[PDB]
This record gives C-alpha cells, structure tokens and sequence, in this order.
RNA sequence: CGCGGGGUGGAGCAGGGUAGCUCGUCUGGCUCAUAACCAGAAGAUCGUCGGUUCAAAUCCGGCCCCCGCAACCA
RNA sequence: UUGAGCCUUGAUGUGUAGGAUAGGUGGGAGGCUUUGAAGUGUGGACGCCAGUCUGCAUGGAGCCGACCUUGAAAUACCACC
RNA sequence: GCUUGAGUCUCGUAGAGGGGGGUAGAAUUCCAGGUGUAGCGGUGAAAUGCGUAGAGAUCUGGAGGAAUACCGGUGGCGAAGGCGGCCCCCUGGACGAAGACUGACGCUCAGGUGCGAAAGCGUGGGGAGCAAACAGGAUUAGAUACCCUGGUAGUCCACGCCGUAAACGAUGUCGACUUGGAGGUUGUGCCCUUGAGGCGUGGCUUCCGGAGCUAACGCGUUAAGUCGACCGCCUGGGGAGUACGGCCGCAAGGUUAAAACUCAAAUGAAUUGACGGGGGCCCGCACAAGCGGUGGAGCAUGUGGUUUAAUUCGAUGCAACGCG
C-alpha cells in the first residue's frame, strides 16, 4: 500500500517491444504493463500506439497507490519512447523530469555480427 | 497442370509424348505450381525447335530452344523455363 | 538527457537535447565489431565530402536558367 | 490516373423530391441501364418506409444512412516485402456513396419476394440497427479499430 | 476393497441466483496460394439418478468410470 | 518474525422484487435518547462504486418495529449459530 | 687534401613508436537480496528458448573477464606488419633553429640474418562478450546456407612455433632535375607580439590539375615526366605455384620449382548496345477505385488430339484458335 505520492516511471524501449513500469523514489517497483500483453502481438508490438496502450494499462492499477507526480526514464531506441509519455501527462500526472538512461558502453563487450 | 503438345511438321509419337510429360514433371513441383501448358514442336529444315508457354498465378512465361535431335531441344527448353520460374518465385516471396 | 523544465509539458524541448547523440551511437553498437569496415566507410565518407566541396564550388559558374 | 485530376460533371436531381442524393441512390441499383424500372422500385420502397416508421419519407432515408455510413476505411498498403491493412479516414463525398452501395448489395441478397419490399425491410432495420447493412459498417470499424497500430496521423 | 480426489464444448480446463477462455472447426478479411495474424458464429440438459431449501455445475446421498493412499503374511 | 488452534469480543454476508450492501432460524411494538439529536468540522474501513460502521463535534434532546414491494422481512430488540 | 653526400654533437618540438607495471569509469554477463506479476525474448511472420520453482522490468551489493564511447580528425607515429582511456619506469626513430666537428666514411645488394595481420600449433593459465564446429527452430521443391535460439575450440595472458594475406599505393631502394592551385599537420625566422597581424622558411601529408608520358584509364615535384646507380622479377592460356626431389616445420603446411598433354587463344583498357531482383524521373483501364463478364451449365463455332478410305490445306506465346 504505503500511499506514495512521487514516483519514477521507467520505460524500457527495445525494438521488438516496449515495457513500462512504475516505481517510487526508493527504486522498488509497484506495477508494470507491456505492449505484448495489451493485445498487440507480433508486428504490432513495435508500434508507438502499442506503447500508448501499455502506458494507460499501467496508468491504471496504480490508482491504488495514488501517484500524481512522477519522473520518466526512457531506455532503448524504440518506436515508442515518446508516445508513451504523451499517454501519461494526458492521464493526469505531473512530469517533473524526463531522463535518458540508455546503456552506452565506452567500448566494452563485442556485439554480434551484422545479419545478412 | 495440363499439357497441350502440338507439332508443326513433327507428328508426335507415343515415346515423345511421355518424354515431354516426364520432363515437364520435373519443372513441376521443384520450381512452381502452374496452371496450363502449351508445348509447340517445330522442324525448320535444320533446327528442331521447341517452344513452351506456361501459365502461372502471376502471369505467363514463354521459352524457346532450338536443338540437335528434338530431344536436346526440350532438354534445353526446360533449363530455360526453370530459371524463369525461380526468378518469378523469389519475385513473389520477398521475405 | 535531463529536462526538468517548468510550465507547459511538451518534450518538444526534450528531443532537442536527446536526438543529438543518443540513437546514432546505440544503432552502431547494435552489432558487428567490423574492425576494418569502419575504415572503408570512413574513407568513402570524406571522398564524398570533398565531392560536395569541389563540385559546389565549381557549380557557381552558371545554372542554365 | 497518373495525370488528369478529372473534370467532374453533375447529376440531374430526382423529380419527386428535390435531391440529387437520392438520384445518386437510384443510379446505383439501376441494373443494365433501366431507370424507369429503377425509380419505380425505390419510390415503392420509401412510401413503405413511412408507414413502417411513422416519420416523413425523405428524412427517414438519411437517418437510415447515418446509421450505415462509415467514418474510417481500411486499405491494403504495400510497404516492404508485405502488405498490411492501414486505416484511412474517408472523404465525405465517398462516405455516403460507400454507404448506399452497402444497402443495395444487402438488398439483392436477404431474399424476400419483391425488390421493393426487400429494400423496404432493411431501410427500417438500418434505423433500428439490427439489419445486415449496419453489420457491414460495424465489421469495417472492427477491422479498422483493430488496425489502429498503422498510421502517421492521429485523427 | 476401505479412505480420499476428479467427472464441465473435440480436448485441456476456469466458473447457492447467466455456463466461459485458448487451441480445432465454421467463416470474413488479407496473401501469389498454403499460411501467419486480424474480425464474428456454432460448439453443454456440467457422469447418471434421487432430495436440501423459493432456486444446485456448486450442497448432501447412492451408482458408474478414473487417479491416489493403503490394508496386500490365506 | 510467524503459521495453526482456543477464548474474549468487534465487523461482514447489494440475485430478483425493490423505500434498501435483507446471512439463517426462533422469540418477537420495545429499546434507542438530552450517559449533551438529524446536518456536518472531520478520519477511515468495505467498496458487489451503492450503502453501512466507528473516532471527535462546533449542532444538542431525537429514531424505528407492525403500515409499502419480497422465497424473507427488518443488526426494531434479543437468543442460538 | 676540400665540404656540398653521409654521420657526430649542442638546444628544443610533436607523436595510438615499442616493452613493463599500475589504475579508472561506462557497459555486457553471472551471483545474492528487496519490490513486483504474466509474460519475456525473437522475427518479414513464426517457432525453438526462457518464465507461476516467480522470468522480464526495477533497485542495492558483489564477483569476473575483455574492450577503451566522446575526444577522433583523406589527423599522427612506425621499415613494413601495425599502434587509441589514464599514470609511472625503461627505450627507439623522425624533425627544426643556430653553430661546431670528422672529412666520401656513400648508394645498392645474390646468398645470409632479423621483423612480419589474422587463422592455426605446443606447454601452462584465463574465459565476460562474441563465436567456427555442432545442436535445435524456421524459410524452402530440397536448405546440408542466408535468418532465429543456444553453443565448443578460438578470441585473452606468458613463453615458443608457424612465416602466410587483395602483406595493396596491385607502383623496389637511392639521388638529381622539371609550370601551378587549395588544404591538413608539425617546427621556426623577421617586421608594428603593437590585433587570433603581415612576410618568410623547413619536415611529413591530402586533393585537383599543366607540360610530358601512357594502349587507354589515368599519373602528374610524394610521377607512372626527364635521367643515373643497383637489385628483384616477366616471356601465350590451361596443366600449376601442382607433381617429384631438397630444405625448413610438432602438425597444418611453407619454400624452391617442372614436364607430358592440351588450346588458338587467354588478357587489359575503352566504345556502342542490351540487361540488372541498380538509382532518378515520366506515361498507358497497368494497378488501384468501380461495373459487367469468363472459368461451372446446355448450345453455336474454331483448334488440338483421336478416329477414318478421306476426315483438304494454311494460321501456333503475347501478335494462331467465330482466323484465310
């Protein structure tokens, strides 16, 4: 329960799927929703509209916590990543920060081969 | 697949008719499903020439081959049609 | 990268900062070490960059219109 | 076509009512170019609409048409090596013409005895929204709203 | 040879006041077709009988099938 | 920290009909109240989002049962659960 | 003898030049814990795979390996191969300014000697990610491949071996000479450093072009121009950089290097076409948007085929088949 007020809304933004989860300031999660679980499967999982439906399905089931302000973390080069945040300020939230936290290696491990 | 064998100055025998259909059974399954075939055999004082008009789900394709003794002409005709059938097949796959 | 701007919400002011160097980098770490093609592509790049310098300087003679 | 935004020509209106919208409607079911046979069926089908609905005749026709006209239409779009059904919003001059074509193709099936009453039954049932003409509109919207994932426009 | 558990669309199964979902099978759309996905519909007297109250897939009896645990030292 | 069991209690059990979130059965028109009433400062639970409980009042001396519909009449009151 | 070639020294300057040791942050993976719940992952679509034994997402902590984002530059350095975080230690060369010094000490080399990407090999470690082989899922007529999910050698370290690459600038080394332009990088001189100013002068380097050269493409002061010194190499295509022999190597193999036979060509550059599942632009009932047909029915007619004594002959993809 705990009725927390300010939270963090992480957005995983892979190419094939967009995952949006909502946590608090401390970092432990509250609820999540994906674009593959919103009824979109296959070619339509990589659509910015499917990231919007994943957002409003995650904007519900956190009414139990009562969030009115949250930060936004985006991670990945996805087709969503900005249509998700438009489905949150329209859902009645105060977006204090929007932050890019995508992982960039300062040249570390070897990626796979280019597919032909 | 329906064969229609026809000869201009080459009256087709029974051994030649089954030689066409056994050869046209090859370029069958192995390359594409087809609707209807018209085969035309011609002899023009030197050239045993064999034509063929295939009808497929997309359009039509035609090939001709002149040869040596009317058996190598159809053997060159199928290799001309089989390459046009693989080019047409991958034109309709585009994966 | 980090926008904590006030007033009216419109990332608009976010994609100015973020579409700067946050997607060209992740799409090129996406796959293949290359180890020698960077070289090829790099060297093809500037042979076409001076193709824009040494032609557009020579294109200011006339325009036939 | 490639060129030629076509110079559009006009239609002469209906004699009995001052409308070209119903004159467009009589031209659709006019089979083999027989207009007197076409106009006799539609006049016998809308006087039947008045007694079976209570209202006046011509405005009972479009209230069966706003219940059957669509707002979005889905198309096949060729992109990449495949082709998916992208939805697009309909222009209004096509919107009514797509509606009254759906009425006639439902009127040639749904086989009752005469053509005048075959049209007269579902022009009522378009207003009560249980006929098979409205089930064409709702199953078009069922496919367009399922394909809301394809579009660079948000309206 | 008694204690338990389960009998529900073709199957797998959800579910004291109304029978649901995936597949398969019936189509629509699309595809070059099979497909894949999308969109609707049929699919049950809930194993069979009785009664327990207004009303039972639900609760209680007996029967049939099945899975278990034993009693298995004539 | 935590199951499970017992006791002391305190809540809760909207099909339909319908004035109503009525658990069952039985006794059943007397209790409630100024041990400072409805409205609400208020705070929650439940939430089958419709209604009930409790904390404190600045109000202050009121409310139901039989009489309306229901297979059933009222946590009106009490008892067994 | 001489100082102009070559070299030494004195001051500096730039540099991913090399070898050794330390260390930092980002990220991947794994492990542990918290929260949290039905999906994740993947693809053109899909499945294998993962997940109700709690994945994925998210947060904290830890372990370990490899690689150094941005800077990063037709930038720099090195004989070539090659060399990128940062710090220290040892160390090689290049270059410039002003002198001083030795006095042809030079150039190039068959053999020889050393260095030499990646893969591979041996012994001993290490092993995150990636990934031959291999395994499964797809695609397909088939798919032993491309794609997907996994995944072992290998990639990493130390010490040896191998001695090969389209090891390329497909251009040996050295020296001299012969119109220019735009730069990059790095020293330095003078004048008003009086201002990121102006004039010069070196080194390396990139591009474009003149003469000339070249079969043409192109090269063009860093030549493929004009010359000189020496070395390597070539002699039609296949056979064949193969056989045999020698040498070298643990092995893989390297190196040296034929002949029989066979062909009248092989080849280079450019030209015009044609074609491209290359690019741009445009048109046509070509598609789309619609209407009505065919294919299914009986019949009319033409053809193929069969039949017949003859079923006259010709027309055969589009452009023959209600055609002569």
């Amino acid at each position: 329960r705990k009725q927390v007020s300010d939270g963090v809304a992480h957005i995983h933004a892979s190419f094939n799927n967009t995952i949006v989860t909502i946590t608090d300031r401390q970092g432990n999660a509250l609820g999540w929703a994906t674009a593959g679980g919103s009824g979109f499967r296959g070619s339509r999982k990589s659509t910015p509209f499917a990231a919007q439906v994943a957002a409003e399905r995650c904007a519900d089931a956190v009414k139990e916590y009562g969030i009115k302000n949250l930060e936004v973390m985006v991670k990945g080069p996805g087709p969503g990543r900005e249509s998700t945040i438009r489905a949150l300020n329209a859902a009645g939230f105060r977006i204090t920060n929007i932050t890019d936290v995508t992982p960039i290696p300062h040249n570390g491990c070897r990626p796979p081969k280019k597919r032909r | 697949m329906q064969l229609n064998i026809t000869g201009n100055n080459v009256e087709i025998t029974e051994a030649l008719r089954e030689f066409v259909t056994a050869k046209f059974a090859k370029l069958e399954q192995y390359f594409d499903r087809i609707n209807q075939v018209y085969v035309v055999l011609k002899v023009e004082k030197v050239t045993h020439t064999s034509d063929a008009t295939l009808h497929v789900d997309g359009g039509e394709l035609h090939a001709s081959a002149e040869g040596q003794d009317m058996y190598a002409a159809i053997d060159g005709l199928i290799d001309k049609l089989a390459r046009q059938l693989t080019k047409h097949k991958d034109k309709l796959k585009q994966h | 990268i980090k926008v904590r701007e006030n007033e009216p919400f419109d990332v608009a002011l976010r994609r100015f900062k973020r579409s700067c160097e946050k997607a060209g980098v992740l799409a090129e770490v996406r796959r293949r070490e290359f180890y020698e093609k960077p070289t090829t592509e790099r060297k093809r790049a500037k042979a076409s960059a001076v193709k824009r310098h040494a032609k557009k300087l020579a294109r200011e003679n006339a325009r036939r219109t | 076509p490639r060129r030629r935004v076509i110079g559009q020509r006009k239609i002469l209106p209906d004699p009995k009512f001052g409308s070209e919208l119903l004159a467009k409607f009589v031209n659709i079911l006019m089979v083999d170019g027989k207009k007197s046979t076409a106009e006799s069926i539609v006049y016998s089908a809308l006087e039947t609409l008045a007694q079976r609905s209570g209202k006046s005749e011509l405005e009972a026709f479009e209230v069966a048409l706003e219940n059957v006209r669509p707002t979005v239409e889905v198309k096949s779009r060729r992109v990449g090596g495949s082709t998916y059904q992208v939805p697009v919003e309909v222009r209004p001059v096509r919107r009514n013409a797509l509606a009254m074509r759906w009425i006639v193709e439902a009127a040639r099936k749904r086989g009752d005895k005469s053509m005048a009453l075959r049209l007269a039954n579902e022009l009522s049932d378009a207003a009560e929204n249980k006929g098979t003409a409205v089930k064409k509109r709702e199953d078009v919207h069922r496919m367009a709203e399922a394909n809301k994932a394809f579009a660079h426009y948000r309206w």
